[PDB]
């Protein structure tokens, strides 16, 4: 079954963070979970171009 | 030549066990893991897939008076009307007008097709390691594949390594989890024969061949409305439909530690935790003779800049003072460096340069050149990236070591200070001696 | 990677900057002017012949 | 990038003229051949190299 690789992000690097400039044309998924121990994990549906940091 | 260390659980870190036989000239043996599955035992509690609900048509006895032939079917259901009036096309359905009986039934099953479609239940207790290790000590660049537990002993050319039990047993699966198909949740799942209806496991078979089907979903009948043949039910909707709505977030993306989760061997791999003890038998032949072994004299560290990046950001060369020519081991000692290099070539002009990292501001280390030390030290600098896309190759250790320039000047207040308190007990002591005699 | 640095604005001078980046080898990076025009904006009030 | 150790000037001759009138030698210790390079962190001088 084919599937569409979305759109590489911009990302900006920062003091400890990044801010990654989404640039979806369709909903797409975005997930980031920080790999230490007890991560804080996020999953959110991306409808429209955002800044997400 | 029994030797045992431990190396960190980290993907991707080239440690250096360093083992120093008297007698012999020092080996360095460097490794990494590339892969560790982590596998836990399970238990297949029971299956969910979504349901079906079937309707056998109606049996409408009129013109006389059916009874409630009851059943033993998952969930059956059978109800037995009077008063109706069937009105199939056409006409009406039989000479009478009245005294007539529907029995109508409806009893769940499993979908036709969940052989394709189900999400296990397993219950998972006890986890088992299995990791893929490279070993590069002379040259035998050779990678196996063993399983952690202290009991499996690999051979490598000779030299035996048995990698020792996980010095921590952390899981990320918690006691229960469920297994849909390719996330592994940490969910709490009702125990077999006890599934609410709407939620996760309204229909419970005990295995994907099995014909239990323990099918508690509120399947209710109503009486037809006059004048037609249907066959009303009111079913809650399939639970196990509305668990994919509200799952929620999957393992996968929540793991601790970045553990990576695959499926159908269900398994974290990846698992950044603890340390390997690794245990090692080495045959003679592996070692070099000491008399073959170039010595070294007059060994000295000049680190040329440090920069304690997440990579090897800080070069050091070594002057020293060869009888011949030849390669032999290097590695530092202490923990708060690591170097690059494994093997350095010993050239008769004395000089070696070496990459090593480092995450303290002012690392100290004995470095040990074929067979002798130097102790190494630097002042470094801090990187300005804030971000870098590949690991860490350092252990972080930040602490600084005594004579850097943070804790000398630390050692410069301290000393003036501790100065100007002795002196005062010196003056006090004088006084009072004084006093009495 | 950002480094903000002042030279001299006097033509011909051979300016170096020097850029220290941590974890690479510092590069030198010489630079100097060749020309500076100085146009101002204008109004034609009027014209006498 | 190679490595330097042991750096230490010698000035031979200076003459604070307007061109470069002052010549200095850096004695060192390195690992292996390159390039790479200088620059005087003070502004009191400008190096022509």
């Amino acid at each position: 079954c084919r599937v569409p690789m979305a759109r590489e992000p911009t990302v900006i690097h920062g003091k400890r963070e990044v801010t990654l400039h989404l640039h979806p044309d369709h909903p797409t998924l975005f997930s980031y979970r920080t790999l230490g121990e007890d991560p804080q994990y996020h999953e959110e549906w991306v409808t429209a171009a955002v800044e997400r940091t | 030549y029994e030797h045992s260390t431990v190396m960190p659980n980290v993907v991707g870190f080239p440690y250096k066990a360093h083992i120093e036989r008297p007698g012999y000239s020092p080996l360095t043996l460097q490794m990494q893991v590339v892969e560790t599955s982590l596998e836990p035992t399970l238990n297949l509690e029971y299956i969910t897939c979504e349901y079906k609900t079937v309707v056998p048509s109606p049996y409408v006895k009129c013109c006389g008076a059916s009874e409630c032939s009851t059943k033993e079917k998952p969930d059956y259901q059978c109800k037995v009307y009077t008063g109706v009036y069937p009105f199939m096309w056409g006409g009406a359905y039989c000479f009478c007008d009245s005294e007539n009986t529907q029995l109508s039934e409806a009893y769940v099953d499993r979908s036709d097709v969940c052989r394709h479609d189900h999400a296990s239940a397993y219950k998972a207790h006890t986890a088992s390691l299995k990791a893929k290790v490279r070993v590069m000590y002379g040259n035998v660049n050779q990678t196996v594949d063993v399983y952690v537990n202290g009991d499996h002993a690999v051979t490598i050319g000779g030299t035996q390594f048995i990698f020792g039990p996980l010095s921590s047993a952390w899981t990320p699966f918690d006691n229960k989890i469920v297994v849909y198909k390719d996330e592994v949740f940490n969910q709490d799942f009702p125990p077999y024969g006890s599934g609410q209806p709407g939620r996760f496991g309204d229909i419970q078979s005990r295995t994907v061949e099995s014909n239990d089907l323990y099918a508690n979903t509120a399947l209710k009948l109503a009486r037809p409305s006059p004048g037609m043949v249907h066959v009303p039910y009111t079913q809650t909707p399939s639970g196990f439909k509305y668990w994919l709505k509200e799952k929620g977030t999957a393992l996968n993306t929540k793991a601790p530690f970045g553990c990576q989760i695959k499926t159908n061997p269900v398994r974290a791999m990846n698992c950044a935790v603890g340390n390997i003890p690794v245990s090692m038998n080495l045959p003679d032949s592996a070692f070099t003779r000491i008399v073959e072994a170039p010595t070294i004299i007059d060994l000295t560290c000049t680190v040329a800049t440090c920069t304690h990046s997440s990579d090897f950001g800080g070069v050091l060369t070594l002057t020293y003072k060869t009888n011949k020519n030849g390669d032999c081991s290097v590695h530092s000692h202490s923990n708060v460096a690591t170097l690059q290099e494994a093997t350095a070539k010993v050239k008769t002009a004395g000089k070696v340069t070496l990459h090593f990292s480092t995450a303290s501001a002012s690392p100290s280390f004995v470095v040990s050149l074929c067979s002798a030390r130097a102790t190494c030290s630097a002042s470094c600098e801090p990187p300005k990236d804030h971000i870098v896309p590949y690991a860490a190759s350092h252990s972080n250790v930040v602490f600084p070591d005594m004579s850097g320039t943070a804790l000398s000047w630390v050692q410069k207040i301290s000393g003036g200070l501790g100065a100007f308190a002795i002196g005062a007990i010196l003056v006090l002591v004088v006084v009072t001696c004084i006093g009495l005699r």
